[PDB]
This record gives structure tokens, sequence and C-alpha cells, in this order.
């Protein structure tokens, strides 16, 4: 909660897990591959991590011990949506964290790749990215046409990409 | 007599906007603007000497 | 008309900063790995940037993509232990 | 004048060794026409040019490094 | 969403013989509700003022000899003399809520204009601008500040949920 | 090791260095004519204490109060998302608070200096 | 030489003669009373015609109050 | 709590015991108020608050305006007296 | 790696040793000097603790403000000064020496709640063990340290604001107020 | 390790050069305005005459009055020297290109600022003379009187952005310059400048003062170079600020076309070719600044310490918090509060 200082010392512990907590796979991807399927991944497991959060509440100070049974499942669920998204839009998906890589991952500076992978992930994952405690009659701004706000450079692999997806008619 | 403020031509918008917008500072400005696209006077002396008339001494 | 005596300093000032901002934008990406920098950095971009360069392994923003992570992961999780502040 | 086009015309005008002698001779770029010599060695010159201001007309170009 | 006071609350807590109306009412309910007593209360401070001024020179004048105060002084006098009529009269009228003096006939105005809400299909206290963390500290400052009226005037204009009362 | 504190600790060599060069390279050779201050190309009496006016000392005791809102001001800019409506009244307020300070200061003509260079007003009256 | 009327006198005279003679003071006063008289009158006329106000952003996870009802799936 | 106890310690026997002059005691009162400042800014450290913090930027705003009061306090005591005695007021 | 270990220590003996310059130094201003020499000396404290913002708003207000009001002082008036004379403060040091045990002592004393006086001193010194540092994924937005003050300046103590914008009234008011001579 | 030494070593040698020549540029165009040349005897163009003028200046003895405490004579230029130096880190010359990247680069922009004033006041006891003591005091209290309007134009920007940070100002800027909608701002923030330095607009003090030179009049050598350098780096360091918060830091246009035309790829021409074009723009705001103070100090008289009080204090800052109440409540009145 706050922050190292005055000479902070890193150490780590080689140490296992004990006997009676099960194994658990970890994600293995990145900020911007996260970043990226941070959407997908709050569409499909909104309720295991709302177990997690209202278990680790409802158990105050217990915490870490009494709630790590459902803190598996999160992971879990979280491991299947990427290794989905992998299996369907591998080369999408790339275009799109590997254009969050450049522009400080700014969620503002990558539109027409975002397109792109909503549009495939929508297809053939069928889940949808929305922003909710979003009342109607306000556009959510990732659809909007002609924003204020416009990236410095658009990469040059997600313009040609959205310009053949423009001629094959899949847009 | 000098005449009071009421008995002026100009508004009191106008005469503020001269104010505040420091009107005759930036035409004072513009003339020496003026003067940077302008041919210079200098001669160069060893090479280039200054006028004489035979009277000189 | 124009003097290019008086704009010739100018053009000096103006190609040394030039090329200060172009060299300094080449040294920083030849720092990242041929990509950007990060121009503000929260305290939740501070820790996944740790979190990346421990899954990624050694490396500043290699930015890995796998689906499961590996096993030396699990174990190189460090904690940060920080000195009395007397 | 000051402008760049005419130190680029006498540059091209006079030649470029030429030009390296007078630029480190004098700052300017002259163009002139030989109107003589000295007995000391200091050749004289005098500019037809338009744009020329008054006292600028005629010039000396010396022989030594130290003139006077 | 934006009604819920997500705190715990004195219910119906009187401060006196007579039942509450709000732990605080909002400026425009206690500006509509004040007696025709009260606007009286208002005019004999707008007129004390000045009057003591002129008084309190007729005792004893400033001078030596007796003038009246120049019309620079009684405006001002008449300025503060408003300020403490107004002081006055929101004090004296937020008593009829909160129960400690008699307050009848503004109960039965309540139970109307609580009805008429219901019947419009509204929120009880207003839709209000703020996030309901900022309400509740909103008036968190403002509750109960018509004591200390004698240091600083503050006053109620956060359309916020509670106001020591059920439903 | 950041390349933000190599600059800090680099100017200071650069200019010791540059002071160092003067040092070691110009002549040092004084005496006393050469020695003591100028005013003009006369020497005087420097006078042990002089008097100074009011304002002259006003601005710079008067500065520190504006100074001290200035950098209250600067909690505010800073969370002016989050106390939306509330804060906003609240820095009103206290910014009308300093307002009618500074115009007790600007009423009373604190700042200025008059001048006592009086075109003799009294007209002439005679026997 | 220009005098004081005062603002008791006439008060539209007087600020006719602050505008004339005092500009920086008059307008002074002019862009700081603008601000706090439109943000009272000018901002119900905006909520009711140019657009409504925005929904307000989360601050923390937005726990829902419910009573963890059971989940199927991802036991091992 | 080290530093901001021995500034607080050495800056007010440095006050105590000024015969010297008078502006040394204007400036040991301010290194007092600075050592005050520390001990509260570990302390709100420590205990992962801004509450503290909350008092020291307060704190701040009341040591300058003690400085601005008081020292035109001694433009005051100036005034009259055009000299400040070394011994004191 | 450990050079940058004693850092903290070594400001608290430059914080020491600058003091001892201030009380002591034969020129007034000299002695300004060095106070903002320890203005910078807190300022260094301040960001190694962690609280940067803090150094700033110490150079900014204290150095910047504050200072520069007492230097301005010093020069346009007449301050007599004597110097550290062994003769004049010799009768001073057994008081100053049993001032600076009982006040240093006393000082480390109030941290700590045993009822014995002798395990109230050794509690000061009780703490070189290192306090572990955790992660926690909890906060979304960066809300720095500034921002937390600008929000509970604001809306829990916004009275206390608003009493001290009467403060610095009073600081306009006053200063003024003596140094006028009102016609 | 060799990275970062090398990038402070270039950015050192291009600041610390284009100090050098700003007073070269400022001798031409003074001249040009005047209709006669600037220096053309030293270089081939008349440049390297600011080289010339500090290969002399270190070569000059210096001497230290009687009156004088030599110490303090010798430690202001050193002070002042590095307080208008430290101030190059913050500034960006493009999306997060500094010399260190902090959170809050205004308030260590706004601190180093206040620690110019020193320099000049304590410059004033060094050969304590009444008649330079005064001139000091003078010049001092105009230099903190309009650092005060300056810092309080730096917060009335910071409304907009709510971050401290200083390419997030400029990245915030890419919708509108803050100079457009704020003209007025731009104006009272270049005379606030030209006061700052104490430039011969506003000046007293080098000319007008019992002091013929100002209050470095008693110097030679190394403290006469070194506040030779802390003037200019005060100018181009003003110059900054008003660059990035106030015109556009590093942005031109919006340049995403001409990239899709030129370039295929992210490669190192392209980081390079758009290194060139952001540090232009910035260069190119700082130049026609630089220009513009030469030019007001081409065409004007100069002011009575009266006159000066007189104008910051009584006209320019009831102005200001008129300001402080219109930005605020424009921003109220419409729903647009800046968000972190
Ligand atoms: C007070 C008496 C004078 C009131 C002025 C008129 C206000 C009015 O009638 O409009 C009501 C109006 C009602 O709105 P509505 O349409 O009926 O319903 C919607 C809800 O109000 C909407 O509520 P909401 O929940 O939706 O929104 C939250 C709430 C947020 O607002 C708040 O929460 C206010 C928080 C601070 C309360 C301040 C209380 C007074 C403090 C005095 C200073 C204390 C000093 C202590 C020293 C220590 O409302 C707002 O967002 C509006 C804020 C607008 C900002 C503009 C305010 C301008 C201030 C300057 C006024 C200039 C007047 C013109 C010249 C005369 O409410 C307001 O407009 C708020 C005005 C706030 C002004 C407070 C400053 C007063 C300073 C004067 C104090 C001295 C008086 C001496 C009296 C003597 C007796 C002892
Ligand atoms: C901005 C945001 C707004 C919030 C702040 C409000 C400030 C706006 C004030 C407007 C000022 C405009 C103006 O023309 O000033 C010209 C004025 C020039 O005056 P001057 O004649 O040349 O003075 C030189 C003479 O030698 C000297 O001639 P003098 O000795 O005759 O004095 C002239 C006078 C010049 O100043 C003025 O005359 C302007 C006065 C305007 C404010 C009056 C507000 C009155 C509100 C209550 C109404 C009560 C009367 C109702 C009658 C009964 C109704 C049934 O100076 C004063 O006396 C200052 C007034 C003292 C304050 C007394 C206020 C009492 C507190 C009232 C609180 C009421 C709370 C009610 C509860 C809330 C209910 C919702 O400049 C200023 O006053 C400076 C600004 C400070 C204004 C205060
Ligand atoms: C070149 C290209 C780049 C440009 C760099 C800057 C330009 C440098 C050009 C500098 C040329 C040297 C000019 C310096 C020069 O002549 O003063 C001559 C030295 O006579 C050499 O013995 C001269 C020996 C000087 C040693 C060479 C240093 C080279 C410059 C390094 C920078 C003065 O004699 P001097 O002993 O009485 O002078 C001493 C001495 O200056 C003081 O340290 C003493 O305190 C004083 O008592 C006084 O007596
Ligand atoms: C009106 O007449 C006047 C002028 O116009 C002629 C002036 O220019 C001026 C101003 C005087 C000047 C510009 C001349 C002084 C110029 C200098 C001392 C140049 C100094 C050069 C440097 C400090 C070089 C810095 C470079 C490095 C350290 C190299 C980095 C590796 C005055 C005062 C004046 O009265
Ligand atoms: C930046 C690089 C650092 C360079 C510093 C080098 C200092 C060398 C200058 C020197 O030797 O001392 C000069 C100093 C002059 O002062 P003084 O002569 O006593 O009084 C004159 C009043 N008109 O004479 C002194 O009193 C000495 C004061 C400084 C003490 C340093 C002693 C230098 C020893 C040389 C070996
Ligand atoms: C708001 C805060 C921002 C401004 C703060 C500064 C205000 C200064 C007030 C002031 O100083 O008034 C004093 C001045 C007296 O003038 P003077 O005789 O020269 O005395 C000087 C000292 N001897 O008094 C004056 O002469 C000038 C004061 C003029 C007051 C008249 C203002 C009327 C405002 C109407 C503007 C309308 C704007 C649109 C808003 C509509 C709202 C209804
Ligand atoms: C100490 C001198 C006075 C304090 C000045 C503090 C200036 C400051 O705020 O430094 C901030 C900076 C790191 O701050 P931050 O904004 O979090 O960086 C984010 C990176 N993305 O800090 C840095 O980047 C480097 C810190 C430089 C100062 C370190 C000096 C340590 C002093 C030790 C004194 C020993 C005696
Ligand atoms: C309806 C909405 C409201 C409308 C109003 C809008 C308000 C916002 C406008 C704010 C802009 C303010 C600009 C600064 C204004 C300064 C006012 C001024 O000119 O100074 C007046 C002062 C004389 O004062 P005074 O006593 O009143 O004179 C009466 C004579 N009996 O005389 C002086 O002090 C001398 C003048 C000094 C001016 C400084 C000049 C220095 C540098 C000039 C910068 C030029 C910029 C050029 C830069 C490049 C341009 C391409
Ligand atoms: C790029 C920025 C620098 C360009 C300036 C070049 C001018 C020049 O190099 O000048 C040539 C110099 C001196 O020439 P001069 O005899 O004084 O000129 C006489 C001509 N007149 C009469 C018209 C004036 O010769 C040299 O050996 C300099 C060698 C060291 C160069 C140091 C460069 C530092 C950067």
């Amino acid at each position: 909660p706050r922050e190292a200082a005055a000479h902070w010392v890193p150490f780590e512990d080689k140490a296992n897990m004990p006997d009676n907590v099960p194994d658990v796979v970890e994600v293995g991807a990145t900020s911007a591959p996260l970043l990226s399927a941070s959407y997908f991944i709050g569409a499909k497991c909104k309720p295991y991590n709302d177990d997690f959060m209202l278990c680790r509440e409802e158990s105050q100070g217990s915490g870490a011990i009494d709630c790590l049974k459902e803190g598996r499942r999160v992971t879990r669920c979280a491991v299947s949506v990427i290794e989905d998204i992998n299996k369907s839009c591998l080369d999408e998906f790339r275009l799109h964290w590997q254009c969050l890589e450049q522009n400080n991952h700014q969620l503002s500076g990558c539109r027409k790749a975002e397109a792109l992978l909503n549009k495939c992930v929508f297809t053939k994952l069928n889940l949808e990215k929305k922003i909710p405690g979003l009342r109607p009659d306000e556009e959510p701004v990732f659809l909007k046409k002609d924003p204020w706000i416009k990236p410095a450079v658009d990469d040059f692999k997600s313009v040609r990409a959205y310009a053949e997806a423009k001629k094959n008619g899949t847009l | 007599r000098p005449a009071t403020w009421e008995e002026s031509e100009e508004g009191a918008l106008s005469k503020a906007t001269k104010y505040f917008l420091l009107a005759e500072m930036f035409r004072g400005l513009y003339v020496v603007l003026e003067q940077f696209f302008r041919a210079p006077y200098t001669i160069y002396y060893p090479f280039e000497k200054g006028p004489v008339s035979p009277r000189f001494r | 008309a124009i003097p290019f005596e008086a704009l010739l300093p100018y053009g000096i000032i103006f190609g040394l900063l030039t090329a200060g901002g172009g060299a300094m934008q080449v040294l920083h990406v030849y720092r990242n790995g041929g990509v950007r920098d990060r121009f503000a950095i929260d305290q939740w971009d501070s820790q996944m940037m740790e979190r990346d360069l421990r899954l990624n392994g050694g490396q500043g923003r290699k930015q890995v993509d796998q689906a499961t992570a590996p096993e030396a992961f699990k174990h190189n999780h460090v904690w940060k232990s920080e000195r009395p502040l007397i | 004048s000051s402008s760049l086009y005419r130190v680029l015309r006498n540059a091209w005008e006079v030649g470029p060794r030429s030009y390296w002698k007078q630029l480190n001779s004098i700052g300017d770029t002259k163009s002139g026409r030989l109107v003589g010599t000295d007995i000391y060695g200091n050749k004289f010159y005098e500019t037809d040019h338009q744009d020329e201001i008054h006292l600028r007309t005629r010039y000396v170009e010396y022989k030594e490094k130290d003139y006077d | 969403s934006s009604s819920t006071p997500l705190v715990k609350t004195s219910v119906n807590y009187s401060y006196g013989d007579y039942p509450l109306i709000d732990a605080d009412p909002h400026f425009k309910r206690v500006v509509g509700y004040m007696r025709p007593s009260d606007y009286g209360v208002i005019g004999l401070a707008t007129a004390a003022l000045p009057a003591g001024i002129c008084f309190a020179e007729w005792l004893d004048p400033v001078k030596g000899k007796f003038a009246r105060p120049s019309v620079k002084f009684l405006r001002v006098a008449t300025m503060l003399g408003f300020a403490v009529g107004f002081g006055a009269a929101y004090a004296r009228s937020s008593l009829r809520f909160f129960g400690v003096t008699e307050n009848a006939r503004e109960y039965k105005k309540d139970e109307a204009q609580m009805a008429a809400r219901k019947a419009a299909g509204l929120e009880p206290y207003g839709t209000s601008s703020l996030t309901p963390e900022l309400q509740e500290i909103a008036a968190k400052n403002s509750a109960h500040s018509i004591a200390g009226l004698f240091i600083f005037p503050w006053f109620n204009f956060v359309n916020h949920p509670y106001h020591g009362r059920e439903q | 090791m950041n390349t933000f504190i190599i600059f800090i600790i680099l100017i200071p060599i650069v200019g010791f260095a540059l002071l160092a060069v003067n040092i070691l390279l110009a002549v040092y050779k004084p005496y006393n004519e050469k020695l003591g201050a100028f005013e003009c190309g006369l020497t005087s009496f420097n006078q042990t204490r002089l008097a100074f006016n009011a304002a002259f000392i006003l601005v710079a005791i008067l500065f520190l109060p504006f100074d001290l809102e200035i950098s209250t001001l600067l909690p505010y800019v800073m969370s002016i998302y989050l106390v939306s409506n509330y804060g906003f009244t609240i820095v009103l307020l206290f910014l009308l608070i300093l307002i009618i300070g500074f115009v007790y200061e600007i009423n009373t003509n604190a700042l200025k200096i008059n001048k006592h260079n009086k075109p003799n007003t009294d007209s002439l009256i005679y026997k | 030489i220009n005098a004081n009327p005062g603002f008791w006198n006439g008060p539209f005279r007087y600020l006719r003669w602050s505008a004339h003679n005092r500009p920086h003071l008059f307008f002074a006063f002019a862009i700081g009373i603008a601000g706090p008289v439109a943000a009272l009158t000018l901002t119900p006329l905006r909520r009711k015609y140019l657009y409504p106000d925005h929904s307000p952003l989360p601050q923390s996870y937005p726990l829902p109050q419910r009573a963890r009802e059971g989940l199927t799936g991802f036991d091992d | 709590m080290f530093i901001g106890t021995i500034i607080l310690v050495l800056s007010f026997l440095g006050f105590v015991f000024n015969r010297r002059n008078i502006i040394l005691a204007f400036i040991c009162l301010e290194t007092m108020l600075l050592g005050i400042n520390l001990i509260l800014l570990r302390n709100s450290v420590l205990f992962d608050d801004i509450s503290g913090s909350l008092f020291a930027i307060v704190i701040i705003i009341l040591a300058g305006v003690e400085s601005a009061i008081g020292l035109s306090l001694l433009v005051s005591y100036y005034r009259l007296r055009g000299v400040i005695n070394s011994y004191g007021i | 790696m450990y050079l940058t270990y004693y850092f903290i220590e070594i400001t608290i003996f430059l914080a020491i040793l600058c003091t001892i310059f201030i009380i002591s130094a034969k020129n007034p201003m000299v002695s300004i000097l060095y106070m903002i020499a320890l203005f910078v000396i807190a300022a260094m404290y301040l960001y190694l603790i962690g609280l940067g913002i803090f150094s700033l708003l110490y150079i900014m207000i204290y150095i910047g403000a504050i200072a520069v009001l007492f230097l301005f002082i010093i020069t346009l008036l007449d301050i007599n000064s004597t110097e550290l004379s062994v003769k004049s403060n010799i009768r001073d040091l057994p008081l100053v020496l049993i001032s600076l045990i009982v006040l240093t002592i006393s000082g480390l004393m109030i941290y700590s709640n045993d009822s014995i006086l002798i395990n109230k001193l050794l509690e000061a010194f009780g703490n070189d063990y290192n306090t572990i540092i955790t992660q926690d994924w909890f906060n979304i937005e960066n809300t720095t340290l500034l921002t937390t003050i600008g929000n509970v300046l604001l809306t829990n103590n916004a009275f206390i604001l608003l009493v001290l914008a009467i403060v610095l009234l009073l600081g306009i008011i006053g200063p003024i107020s003596i140094t006028m001579k009102h016609k | 390790m060799i990275i970062n030494i090398v990038e402070i070593l270039i950015f050192l040698v291009c600041v610390l050069f284009s100090v050098a020549y700003l007073t070269v540029a400022e001798r031409k165009t003074l001249a040009y305005m005047q209709r006669r040349l600037g220096p053309n005897f030293v270089g081939y163009y008349g440049l390297l005459q600011a080289f010339a003028d500090a290969v002399k200046l270190l070569l000059k003895e210096i001497v230290l009055p009687k009156e004088s405490n030599y110490i303090i004579l010798v430690i202001s230029p050193l002070i002042t020297l590095i307080t208008a130096l430290i101030g190059w880190v913050v500034i960006p010359l493009g999306p997060g290109i500094t010399l260190g990247e902090l959170n809050l680069g205004i308030l260590f922009s706004l601190a180093i600022g206040s620690l110019g004033v020193f320099g000049s006041l304590l410059s004033g006891w060094s050969s304590n003379s009444k008649y330079s003591l005064l001139g000091s005091i003078r010049s001092t209290a105009q230099l903190i009187s309009y650092e005060l309007i300056l810092t309080s134009i730096f917060i009335i920007i910071i409304m907009f952005v709510s971050s401290l940070n200083i390419t997030t100002i400029i990245e915030t800027q890419r919708v509108v310059w803050y100079c457009i909608p704020l003209l007025p701002l731009l104006l009272i923030f270049f005379i606030a400048s030209v006061a700052e330095t104490a430039r011969p607009p506003f000046d007293l003090t080098e000319s007008e003062s019992e002091l013929v030179a100002g209050y470095f009049t008693e110097y030679s050598g190394s403290p006469f170079v070194f506040f030779f350098l802390a003037e200019y780096s005060n100018i181009i360091l003003i110059s900054a600020f008003n660059g990035y918060l106030l015109l556009g830091g590093y942005l031109s246009f919006n340049y995403s076309y001409l990239f899709n035309i030129l370039f295929n790829d992210y490669s190192y021409v392209s980081f390079l070719f758009e290194g060139l074009i952001n540090s232009s723009a910035y260069a190119i705001k700082l130049v026609f600044l630089m220009f513009s103070f030469i030019w007001v100090r081409a065409a004007f008289p100069r002011f009575t310490y009266d006159n000066l009080i007189n104008f910051c204090w009584i006209i320019l800052l009831p102005l200001l918090f008129g300001i402080f109440l219109i930005i605020p409540s424009t921003l109220y009145i419409f729903d647009s509060f800046p968000t972190l």
C-alpha cells in the first residue's frame, strides 16, 4: 500500500505451497496482452471474480487462507479466456497489444486494431466488450466517430489491416 | 477648460480595449519590426572609407 | 529583405536543439529495445512493469504472451525489505 | 541589401577561391570590375550593382595578411 | 444509486417535546416555512441598528454636540441589521424543524409535501449532483450547524438522503 | 543510477572547473587603490546606517501571505475532479476571504510611496 | 482632474465613472463577479437544455450486496 | 525520530542561550518548527496516513504567517530605536 | 550496493553539524545562510524517507519565502552582534550539558509505554528489524499524496481551510496596520 | 550506464552551446533593428563571438574589494549558475524525453525558479555599500513580486490538467493549445517572464540605479561569466516554461498521414525522424520566443520602481483574482472537471 523507499532490498524465498493446497496454473500474460484481454476476461469471469471479492469481504481479516479455494477459479477461468483468444485470433490480438506496446499502453491510441479484435472475438469467442455504469443517451467512447483525442502516430500494420478489412467487406 | 470624463467621444469599452490590449505599444513594436527588414548603413572601414571633401584636414 | 546573418545564429540554435532531440529519442528507443518511452507511470503501472520483468525473464519489456506461465515464475516472487527509517 | 540572394549571386560571380579569400578578408561578398592596382600592390574594385547602398561602391582588396 | 445513505442514523430522535421534522433542513425549505412573526423579527432587526446608532449618539454624542449620523453609517446599519435579522430568522425557523419549539403548523406542511413527492415519482429529498460519499461528507459538515451561529454562518445546500427519519 | 542525478552532480563540476581555470590562468597582482568599492570614480564615506521607506519593507513582508495562499491553492488543483460541486464552493469561499483582505490592502494604498513635491497649494492672500 | 462621486450618490453614474477612469479595478471586479453569478444562474439551464450530468466514475472494486450463490466449473 | 528530536533540542538550546543577537533567536524558532515537522512526517509515513501530513501542511502555513507577523513586529521595534541591541530587546 | 544504506544516518549527522554553525557564526547572515542549508538537509531527508512532494514544498515555501524575508530584513536593518567568546558562555556550559542530557533522553522517552523508565528508552533503540513491503493490487488510479491532501483539506476539514483563510487574512492586515502611519 | 552518460553529455553540450549563441543572435538582431550589422569580425559570418568573449573573460583577473566577504562574492555566481542550470532537466524534447522524468515536474520547475532570487540579494551584501545594498533591495523586491504572478499563471494552467507532470500537459494539449483560449494569459505571462529575468523593458538596476552596472558592478572574470551565463539560461528556461504550458510543447500538427505515406514499419530512422519533427516544433516555439524578448528590448524605455510595483500589485494582480474566479467557474458551468 505504501512504496518502498530508503534502500529497500529485494529478497526471494525458495519454498513451496503445502500439500493440502492443490496446484494452480498461473497467468503468463504481460501488461499489453492483459490490458488487451481485460474486457473479455471481465466479461466471461464476472461471477467468479465477484465470488472471490465477496468471500474476501465476508471473512474479514481471514483474507488470504480462507478464500484461497475461490482465487483458484478466477485464475483458471482467465487462463481459459486467454487460451481461447490465442487459438481464435492470435494475429489480431497480437496486432492489438503490439499497438499498445507503444503509446504508453494508452487505449486511446489503438482504435483501429481494437475494432478488428472486438469484431473477431464477438464473431468467434462470442464475448462483447461493454462499459457498465453508462446510462443510455451516453455513447461509449470506443464507438465514437471523430474523437477529439487522436494518437500521435497510427501504427502501420493496423492501418493496413483496417483498410484491408474495409476492402474485404468483413468490417 | 480640460474635458471631464463624461464629455468624451470614446466609449469606456472602446477606450479600455486600447488600455488592456496595449494598442500604441503594438504600433511602436511594429515600427521596429519593419526596420528589421531593411538595409543597414555600415561600411567596412579598412576596406571602404567614408566621405571626403577636398577641404578636409 | 530578410537578413541571413541575423537568422544564422537562430539557425544554429534551431539545429542544435533539433539534433539534440533527435539523438535523445534514438537513445531512448535503443534503451527500451525498439519501442517508445512510458511518459507517465502510475503506482499500478510501476507494479505492473515489475511483474512483467518477472514474467519475461530478465529483459525489460520483452512482452511475452504465453498461455501458462513457467515454473521458475512461481518461485521468483520478491518481497521488498525496507530498512529501519530512524 | 542584406539578402541571401545577393551574397549567393556574388559568390557565383566572383568564384569560389576568391570567395574564400574575400571571406577571410571581409564579411561581405563583393563583385567589382578592377579599376586599377597599387604601386604597393592592392587591387581596387568598383561596383555596378543596383542594390548597393551609398558608400559601398568602391573597395580595396589588399595583398598582405597584415593590412592597414 | 445516489439514494442509499450507507450510514446508521438516529431515527425520530426528538430534541425537545415536539417531534422533529429534519436533522438539517435545506435552505430552501427553511425560507419556505417561516412564519409572519419571523419576517417581523427580520424587520425588527433592520430597524433596530440605525435607530440604535442614532439613540446611542443621543445618549453621548461623538463631537460634543448632537448631530445625526451620516447616511454612510445608516446604510451599513441597515445592511448589518438585515444580516442579524436573517440569522435570527434562520435560527428560529430551524428550531421548529428540530422539534424544540412549536411546529404543529409546519408538520402538516411536511406530511403534505412528502406525500406530494411520492405521487410525483421522485426522490424524497432531492436528486443532487454529488456522489453519495460527497453527500455524506457534505452533510456531516452541515449537520447541526445552527448551534454555533454566533461564530460563523453555515447553511445546508446539499440534497443528501438522510435527515433523521424512517422510510 | 538514473540520468537525473548525473546532472545535479555534473553542473557543479563544470562550474568549479570554470572557476578553477580562472584562478589558475589569470594573474593576481592587486594593490590598495585597485581594491575598494566602485562609485563613479570617486571614493566617499559610507554612512553607517541609512533610512528607508515603509513600502520597501512592506513589499516583502506582504509577499509571504499571498505566496502562502498560492501554495494553498495547489492541493485543490490536483483534486479538482474528486471534489465535484462541493470543494469548488469551499475554494470559492477561501479565495473570497482572501480577496477582501486584498481590497483592504489596495484601499489603504500601502505599497504606494507619496511624493513630497507639493506645488504650493496655498494661494496668495495678502495683508 | 476627476473626482469620486461615490457609489451612493448615483449608482450607475459611479459604474460609468469607474469604467472610464479606473478600468483595471472595474474590469477585475467584472471578470470576478461574472464567475459565481453565472455558476448560480446558468447551470440549471445547461442541465435542462444542453446535456445532463455524467455518470460517476468508480473508485474501488464495485461490491454487490448478495450472499454468495454456488458456482460450477473449474473445480480441478 | 532522531533527526527531528535532535533539531528540536539543539535549536531550542541555541535559542535559550542566545545572547549575541536577535535574528539568531528568530532562526532558532524556525529550525524548531522544522524539527516538529520532521517528527510528524515520519509518523505519517510509518502509520500509512495523510493525517499527520494534514497537520503538517497546516503548520507550514502557520509557520509562514508567524514569520510575516513577527518580522513586522521587529520593524515596529526598530522604528523608534535605530539600532537593535546585541544583548537583546 | 550497500554504500546506499547509511544515507539517513548521514543526514542526521549532517543536520546536527549544521545547527552548530547556526548558533556560532560571527556574521548573522552567514548563520541564516547555514539555516538555508539546514532546510536543504531536511528536504534531503524528506525525499529519502519517501516524501518527494514535501521536499519541493519546503524548498518553495521555507527557502523561497521565509528565508528571503529573513535575508531581506537583515540587509536594510541594524543588528549588533557579539562573537562567541569563551568568557561569556563558559558560564552557560554546565546547564547546557545538563539540559542536553535531560531534554535529549526525555525527548526519546515518549514513544513507548512500559511503566519502567529504563524500558522506555531502550525501545527507542530497538529498530534494526526490516519492515516487509508487500504489493497489493487494490488501487486503480494515481491518487498521489497531494491529491489526498486536496481531498481532506476540502471536504473533511474544509472549516480548517476556512479558519486558515482568516489566519492568512490576519497575516495581511497586521503588518500593514503596524507599518502604515495613516495620515 | 554508457547510454545515460552519453545522453546527458549531448543534452549538456546542446544547451550550453545554445546559451552562448543566444547572446550572439541578440547582438545580431538588435543591430538590424537599429539598421547596422552585428559582429562579423570573429568568425566567417560572426559566429563564435561568444567564445571570444568567454576565452578572454576567463583570462581577466578576479579582484575582491576590501569591504567584501570574498567567499560570498564567489559563491553567489556558483549558486546562481547551478540554479539557472538545474532547471533544464524537466523540459521534454518530445514525449517522455527528459533528463529525469518525475511525476511532479512543475513543482520542481517552480521550486528552482524560487531559488534564483538569492544570488541577487546575497550578492548585495558582498562588498557591503549603502549605495549597493539598497539597489539589491529594489531588485529582490521586484524579482519576488513578479514571481508571485508567475506561480499563479502556472496554477491557472494546471486547473485544466490536474497533473503536475509536464509531458502529461503537452499530451493533454494535443486537442487545442492553451494560448488560444487563454489569450490575455499569454500577454501577462510574457510580461511576467520579461520581469522575472529583469530584462530591460522592466529593468532598473543595470542602468538607473546608483551603480552603473547593476548589482554585479564590481566584478571581473569568472564571477561575471557565471552571471552572464545564468541570465541567458534564465531567458531560455522561462521561454521553455512558456513553450510547454502555454504554447505547444513539441506539437505542430497531426503528421499521421505523412507517416502512412512515407514509412512501413517502426525502425530507428522512423524514431529519428519523429524526434526531429518534435524537437523542431519545440525549438521554433522557443526561438520565436527569444526573438520576442530581444524585440521588446529594442523598442522601449524603462520603469521607475513606483511604476513597477504599482504595475504588479495594483493592476495585474486584481485582474488575476478575477481570472482565479472566472476559470474554475467556467469549468464548473459546463460539466467538465479534469481527471487525474
Ligand atoms: C469584457 C471582458 C473584459 C475585457 C478586458 C479583458 C481583461 C483581460 C485583458 C488582460 C490583458 C492585460 C495585459 C496587461 C495590461 C497592462 C495594463 C497597462 O497597460 O498598464 C497601464 C499602466 C498605466 O497605469 P495607469 O496609472 O492606470 O495610467 C493612467 C494614466 N493617467 O501603464 C504601464 O504600466 C506601462 C505599460 C507596461 C506594459 C508592459 C509592456 C512590456 C512588454 C509588452 C509585451 C508585448 C508582447 C509582444 C510579444 C510578441 C507579440 C507578437
